[PDB]
């Protein structure tokens, strides 16, 4: 699990920035976002922003460092449901039981 | 084997291993801690609990099993099967409300992250408050209280950083703790401040005299409403208790309240007195007419010392009446086989 990103390129990371560049959170534009070549899930601009913030106006941010924190533990993505014992873990997407 | 250093060592070892950064960290507790609390009330509004109840239940689900609600709370919610109730609810909430719940917890554990990193704040500023008379771990824990406090208070959105924070907070809870538990008789805030002033004032007035201050000076120098009774008072109730038990004359083997002699206590002198007293007055009260008698032995000798009052359904006219005539036939008599003529007093 790794935390915070710059503006190096800015790839396949959580939810934070998506409303920054209003392009996917507004619309789906994400795969324009993609310049040039297009015409030749996350995937942003070559590079253009750099901070840890909220952008209504660049007013609720922190630049800073970005952590690489690894944790030992095992990560179940799609966990399903077989009912022997109480329902373990997880289902597909709906319902969680844990 | 020594309890300073002890925990010392203990926090000082866990902020060496996590310490918070100056702004990444703060804010990410931060944010996760005010969640929390949007997260709770949403929760109480959606399942008509009590953000109460519902703050217990998170806590309880992060912070620790049936063994932390069972001893420090005695016994109100079932160790299991209440808490568990709860929480099923509160996996009911769908997608969207599920979310809250998820948050909360997050929230509530960010909450403790936070605390365990700013407790080197708390120590070095506790450290100065030292000499009031208060044990150091008594003082840095008072000071914890109140770090807990701010972190109550904190609004991130106003950009200020919980160092500064924390420190008001923190050094109110001292303070009030210094105030409040270091005498054994118990001293307001108020008188607390009160006596430094009239304390530093002497230092002020020692400076030049060469003479420790009469207790004019000091009344001056104080101000307005200050006078030598006034101080004579305070430094009275400014000197702590002694010790009851202290070493004692030379200090062999001398226990200081073997000298303090006792005063409800009826020595036998008095036990004596009660005696005669009590068979001699009811000798009297019998020999009598009970009417206005009783009325004043008892109006008197029985509950609180009302001439009116006193008497049942016969005015005062029959009470005059009686308790002069009979108090002097019983007085006169007396008078004749003196019984009652030694001042039994």
């Amino acid at each position: 699990r790794v935390e915070y990103v710059k503006k190096e390129r800015a790839g396949l990371r959580l939810p934070l920035a998506a409303w920054v560049e209003k392009e996917a959170y507004k619309p789906g534009e994400i795969l324009a976002e993609l310049p040039e070549p297009y015409l030749f899930g996350d995937k942003i601009v070559a590079a253009i922003d750099p901070e840890e913030e909220v952008i209504a106006e660049a007013e609720g941010v922190v630049h800073l460092h970005e952590p690489a924190s690894i944790l030992v533990v095992k990560a179940r993505v799609y966990p399903f449901e077989d009912d022997v014992e109480v329902s373990t873990g997880d289902r597909v997407a709906p319902g969680d039981v844990l | 084997k020594i309890s300073t250093s002890d925990p010392v060592r203990q926090y000082l070892h866990e902020i060496g291993q996590v310490p918070l950064l100056t702004l990444e960290e703060e804010v990410e507790l931060a944010r996760k801690v005010e969640e929390g609390m949007e997260a709770i009330k949403k929760l109480s509004e959606i399942t008509g609990l009590d953000p109460d109840l519902i703050r217990e239940v998170v806590r309880a689900k992060i912070l620790g099993s049936a063994r932390v609600r069972h001893i420090p709370g005695l016994k109100e919610t079932l160790d299991p099967k209440t808490v568990e109730e709860i929480d099923q609810k509160l996996k009911s909430l769908p997608k969207e409300h599920k979310r809250y719940l998820h948050i909360a917890r997050e929230g509530e554990a960010a909450r403790q992250h936070l605390i365990e990193a700013n407790l080197r704040l708390v120590v070095s500023i506790a450290k100065k408050y030292t000499g009031r008379g208060l044990s150091f771990l008594d003082l840095i824990q008072e000071g914890n209280q109140g770090l807990i406090r701010a972190v109550e208070k904190f609004e991130y959105k106003r950009r200020f950083k919980f160092s500064t924070y924390a420190t008001w907070w923190i050094r109110q809870a001292i303070n009030r703790a210094i105030a409040d538990q270091a005498r054994t008789i118990r001293i307001p805030v108020h008188m607390v401040e009160t006596i430094n002033k009239l304390s530093r004032t002497a230092r002020q007035l020692q400076q030049e005299l060469g003479r420790e201050p009469t207790y004019e000076e000091i009344a001056e120098a104080m101000g307005p409403g200050w006078d030598a009774k006034r101080v004579e008072e305070t430094l009275k109730i400014a000197q702590e208790p002694v010790s009851l038990e202290t070493p004692i004359g030379d200090e062999k083997d001398s226990f200081y309240g073997d000298f303090i002699p006792d005063e409800h206590l009826p020595s036998p002198v008095d036990a004596a007195t009660q005696s005669l007293l009590s068979e001699e007055l009811e000798k009297a009260l019998s020999k009598l007419s009970e009417r206005e008698a009783m009325v004043l032995k008892l109006r008197k000798g029985l509950i609180d010392g009302e001439e009116v009052g006193a008497f049942f359904g016969v005015t005062r006219e029959r009470i005059r009446q009686i308790e002069n005539k009979a108090l002097r036939k019983l007085k006169y008599h007396e008078s004749r086989t003196r019984k009652l003529r030694d001042f039994l007093d």
